[PDB]
């Protein structure tokens, strides 16, 4: 015999089934399918260990199988339910546009491209591609766009599948993308120190040329300017659409690693990157204040609600709640104290502050409502999938749904 | 630490999954070789998972001393399939023998 596994890679861990020639495999990344061999054939997929895999075994009956896991976690499953087809739980990674009372959710479909599944609806939205890598939502709607593996990036007009602009760019695949306030030009960068400006249509190509290894992340700024970070850890000031790097400035000598800005006025700015948390105004070269006090250095920060609360993220998913007023020792938000290394917990990936700013919503290993300032709120929870990496709110604030670990989408409208 | 001892715990520990001389392969792992001073995520002609490509440390001492300890807490989500090395004179002793062998 002679089975051929998914795809192409390594095994990193197989189980056969004497019963129904079937083959539980592992192939990577918990890549836990349900092949069928002889055969050679799969059964079905089978989502649901966080930390990759760690081995599964089946029953001396051979109608179950035990399933350990990274994450400590040991999941039993009966033999029938693995064969049925189960084509849900969306893409791990995906980006999620609000416009009122429907909140539409960024999905990449569980074959090729994707499909757009709007909440409170069965509505699916499928669309074909070679495989998108990555998609963007134009602004004022009308338009559709998505990235590709060698960096071109399409944009689909809504009215017609017929026109489109694909623009050819970056050694790889695009990494950031985003639109102006104006419904034209496309704003992108990868592996190019140069950050991509290339206005569709008109075909416009305007670089930003930062001169960088590469420039990591960036963002738009309430006016002209077009926030910049690289693995230098300049945190530069550009502007949009045409590339001029107005204001600049060297928060951190090594790469900024999780930088925040307020989005009232362009008043302030502030970024922390294991080393100091700095803030500026722009008005400065440098930053206003380069808060010190997280020996153990602070991984991220993100601002108020429009008020002036500023959290500082550790690494432990600790938070440090800091006036924007230069800095002052404020109780520290102090999320989590005691846990240990038991579970999904790792990374201070997001903090989402309550339009109240009375509550911070950490996401961490699961959410909690931490109290600003001493204690917790609304705590509770505890989320399926765990290990969120994305914050969307409503203008309302009523809702956040999250997609953590590939679990799911998780979907929440507190009531009265 | 100890190069020599270093050594013998890269051998038994690392080698499987990693090279650290010049223009060695990459195995399961990255080549190690030009690891200090550099960035995560950054070997030309690997493919990181995500958290390890973003995670934005410098490899030094400090930093493989943590990650060595325990490689999933310090970057959840990667695939490097490690416990860790819970001895601190083991972390120095490997620690100091990457050290010389990937500048070497
Ligand atoms: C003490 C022994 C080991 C050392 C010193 C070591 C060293 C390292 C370092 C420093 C990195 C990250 C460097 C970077 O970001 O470019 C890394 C990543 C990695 N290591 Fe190891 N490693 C060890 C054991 C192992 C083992 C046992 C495996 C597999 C069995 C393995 C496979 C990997 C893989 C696949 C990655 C990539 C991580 C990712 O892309 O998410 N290593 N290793």
């Amino acid at each position: 015999g002679e089975i051929h596994t998914g795809h192409h890679s390594t095994i990193q861990y197989c189980d056969f089934s004497p019963q129904n020639h079937l083959a539980v495999v592992a192939l990577s990344q918990y890549c836990v399918e349900l092949w069928n061999t002889d055969s050679r054939s799969k059964v079905a997929d089978c989502r649901g260990h966080l930390s990759w895999v760690h081995g599964v075994m089946f029953s001396p009956d051979g109608s179950s199988f035990l399933t350990s896991s990274d994450d400590q976690t040991i999941r039993l499953w009966e033999t029938k339910k693995v064969c049925k087809n189960s084509a849900v739980m969306l893409k791990q990674e995906v980006d999620v546009v609000f416009q009122e009372n429907e909140v539409m959710v960024l999905a990449v479909d569980h074959i090729r491209r994707l499909q757009l599944i709007n909440g409170r609806t069965g509505q699916i939205d499928y669309l074909t591609e070679a495989q998108v890598s990555c998609c963007c939502l134009s602004p004022h709607l009308q338009y559709i766009a998505f990235g590709d593996e060698n960096g071109a990036i399409e944009i689909l007009e809504l009215v017609n599948n017929r026109i489109f602009q694909s623009r050819f760019q970056h050694k790889k695949t695009v990494w950031h993308i985003q639109f102006t306030a104006d419904e034209k030009t496309l704003i992108s960068s990868s592996d190019d120190a140069e950050i991509q400006v290339w206005n569709w249509q008109l075909d416009k190509c305007i670089f930003l040329r930062g001169h960088q290894e590469t420039v990591k992340d960036f963002r738009l700024l309430k006016n002209s300017r077009l926030l910049s970070w690289s693995f230098d850890g300049t945190v530069k000031v550009w502007n949009i659409i045409t590339g001029n790097k107005e204001k600049d400035f060297v928060c951190h000598q090594g790469t900024v690693l999780s930088c925040d800005i307020s989005h009232d006025a362009t008043k302030f700015s502030s970024t922390s990157a294991d080393k100091t948390a700095k803030i500026w105004s722009f008005d400065l070269l440098l930053p206003l204040h380069e808060l010190r006090g997280h020996n153990g250095c602070v991984r991220c920060s993100a601002f108020s609600v429009d008020s002036t609360l500023l959290a500082t993220g550790d690494d432990n998913g600790e938070i440090r709640i800091w006036n924007v007023s230069n800095g002052e020792l404020l109780h520290l938000c102090a999320p989590l104290s005691e846990e240990g290394a038991a579970t999904h917990g790792g990374w201070v990936t997001d903090l989402c502050f309550s339009p109240d700013g009375k509550m911070l919503i950490s996401a961490g290993g699961y959410i909690k409502w931490w109290n600003v300032v001493t204690g917790e709120s609304s705590q509770t929870f505890y989320t399926n999938g765990t290990n969120l990496k994305k914050i969307h709110v409503s203008p309302d604030f009523k809702t956040y749904v999250t997609v953590d670990n590939l679990g799911i989408l998780y979907i929440l409208q507190t009531l009265e | 630490g100890d190069v020599e001892k270093g050594k013998k715990i890269f051998v038994q520990k690392c080698a499987q999954c990693h090279t650290v001389e010049k223009g060695g392969k990459h195995k399961t792992g990255p080549n190690l070789h030009g690891l200090f001073g550099r960035k995560t995520g950054q070997a030309p002609g690997f493919t990181y998972t995500d958290a390890n490509k973003n995670k934005g440390i410098t490899w030094k001492e400090e930093t493989l001393m943590e990650y060595l300890e325990n490689p999933k807490k310090y970057i959840p989500g990667t695939k490097m399939i490690f416990a860790g090395i819970k001895k601190k004179t083991e972390r120095e002793d490997l620690i100091a023998y990457l050290k010389k062998a990937t500048n070497e």
